[PDB]
RNA sequence: AUGCCUUAAACUUAUGAGUAAGGAAAAUAACGAUUCGGGGUGACGCCCGAAGAAUUUUUGAGC
RNA sequence: UCGGCCUCCGAAAUAUCCUUUUCUAGCAUGUGUCAUAUCCUUAACUCAUUGUCCCUUUUUUUU
RNA sequence: UGUUGUAUGAAAGGAGAGAAGGUUAGCACUCCCCUUGACAAGGAUGGAAGAGGCCGGCCU
């Protein structure tokens, strides 16, 4: 969903969205090994199946 | 299944307080109206940018243009004359018999 | 429902002396007889049955007596047929009862026996 | 009864036949239909405990289980005193309840 | 009235079949055709039928 | 020619806290109306039933 | 030539176990502990607080 805030600073804004940037790659990463695992067999644990899921 | 009066008033106060992520919480209000009876309630009818004036001569021209591009296609066409779907649809078919005499 | 408990009620003190207050309300069920609604309309008779048997029927032909001649059939017919009831169930009492109409022209309409003095 | 306005009772002269109910009539007064304070015994008339019908509830008319009685404040009022009450006419509800288990079942 | 995880839940927000009878709103249909007769009603409601040129001024009695 | 895997314990589930005694542990100090939905309500309102419909064809169990 | 130097558990009597509809899952931030050999894991997600300004109160 597109995120704008009208008032908001330019200071505030390039902040905000320089460490959404930053916690999107964490994420991503995330779910790009971890769907390795569960497809080679390395996870045994149903949640983590669950949060892949949900982050595909 | 269908909306009573009173269910549709409860459900504008609902969406005014809650917003529109919380269907789930909006249901509980309701009687026997689920989730996504709901949210499809709200956007095709109930919500106030939805538009239910006479249409006026530029809205009906994008609309015979439109439909002759992508026939059939109301969702894709529906925001580029910003009606409903459903209106668009019915007042295609207006003109349509209306052309027909 | 107060009709209701006013006729349950008007049964069970029967014979106790507890007549100033059924009729007392009474004052207050007596309005409600031209309801129409046949729920509403069936408790008040009922309430109404309940006190000819406690506060006797001569105070229940003395609310009827003025409008069983009424000019509207709208009041007439609803207060003959609360007559009808009395009537009914103490027919032997009301003789003591009855005003008196006067005679006309060519009719005599005195009960003159109970008019006789020893 | 005193629910349903289109049921009728006899109200022929009673004799010496006593009313009876059955076990989902037990306890009930035949005219105001009241569960307490039991008065008098109902007497039917001649034509109502006829042949097969002998002994057959008065109020709805399945096998009857005990005898039927008038409550004290149909005593009071002197209800038990219009006839025969056993119910003549079988009526609406009855009737619709029929065609409409058998319409699904 | 605190941040995060798969909006945390890939959990649910149930309520049978009928009988008889009421109340309240939403919605919706009309406004002045006058009087007379008949229907109706406590009374109205309501209903059925019927129908700027002429004596004191500026369109002349003047010739 | 031969070829011989393992064996079990507790926790994440029946809370927690306060008051008075009991047991023990550990300490520390001291020059209105027509025509339509709906909502609310009323009546100890009911939860199927088996009770000869036998009537009908020129139709009738044979010494 | 005494006394408040404290705590645990139990019994009896009370209160009752997070989630802006219901039923619940958890992981933490601070400081208060308990089980534990713990740089692990549990103890209801362990429990308890959580916007700004002025002097428990007042204002947005
Ligand atoms: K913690
Ligand atoms: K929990
Ligand atoms: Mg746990
Ligand atoms: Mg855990
Ligand atoms: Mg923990
Ligand atoms: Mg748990
Ligand atoms: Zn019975
Ligand atoms: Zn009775
Ligand atoms: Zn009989």
């Amino acid at each position: 969903i597109p995120w704008k805030v009208p008032g908001l600073p330019t200071p505030i804004e390039n902040m905000i969205l320089r460490y959404v940037k930053a916690k999107a790659d964490w994420w991503t990463n995330t779910a790009h090994y971890n769907r390795e695992r569960i497809r080679r067999g390395a996870t045994v644990d149903k949640t983590v199946c669950k949060k892949n899921l949900g982050r595909l | 299944g269908v909306w009573r009066n009173t269910e549709d008033e409860i459900l504008k106060a609902a969406v005014m307080k809650y917003g529109k992520n919380q269907w789930s919480r909006i249901a509980s209000l309701l009687h026997r109206k689920s989730a996504k009876q709901c949210k499809a309630r709200w956007y095709e009818w109930l919500d106030p940018s939805i538009k239910k004036t006479e249409w006026s001569r530029e809205e009906e021209e994008k609309l015979l243009h439109l439909a002759k591009l992508m026939p059939t296609q109301w969702r894709t066409i529906a925001p580029i004359i910003g009606r409903t779907a459903a209106q668009c649809l019915e007042h295609y078919e207006f003109l349509l018999d209306k052309a027909a005499q | 429902t107060a009709s209701a408990v006013v006729q349950h009620m008007s049964l069970g003190v029967y014979g106790f002396g507890c007549e100033d207050s059924l009729n007392h309300l009474l004052n207050y069920v007596w309005p409600n007889v031209f309801e129409t609604s046949p729920h509403v309309i069936q408790a008040v008779m009922g309430a109404l049955e309940g006190l000819r048997v406690a506060i006797g029927p001569c105070r229940m032909l003395q609310y009827c007596l003025q409008g069983l001649f009424h000019p509207a059939r709208k009041v007439r017919d609803v207060y003959w047929k609360i007559y009808n009831s009395i009537y009914i169930g103490s027919q032997d009492a009301l003789i003591a009862h009855y005003p008196r109409i006067y005679n006309d022209d060519k009719n005599t309409y005195i009960r003159y026996e109970l008019d006789y003095i020893l | 009864a005193k629910h349903h306005p289109d049921l009728i009772f006899c109200r022929k002269q009673a004799g010496v036949a006593i009313g009876r109910l059955c076990e989902k009539c037990d306890g009930k007064c035949v005219i105001c239909d009241s569960y307490v304070r039991p008065c008098t015994l109902v007497r039917i008339c001649d034509e109502c405990n006829y042949g097969s019908y002998q002994g057959r509830c008065v109020i709805c008319g399945g096998p009857g289980v005990s005898d039927a009685y008038y409550c004290k404040e149909c005593t009071i009022q002197e209800k038990d005193r219009d006839g025969c009450p056993k119910i003549v006419n079988l009526g609406s509800s009855k009737t619709d309840l029929f065609y409409e288990r058998k319409k699904y079942g």
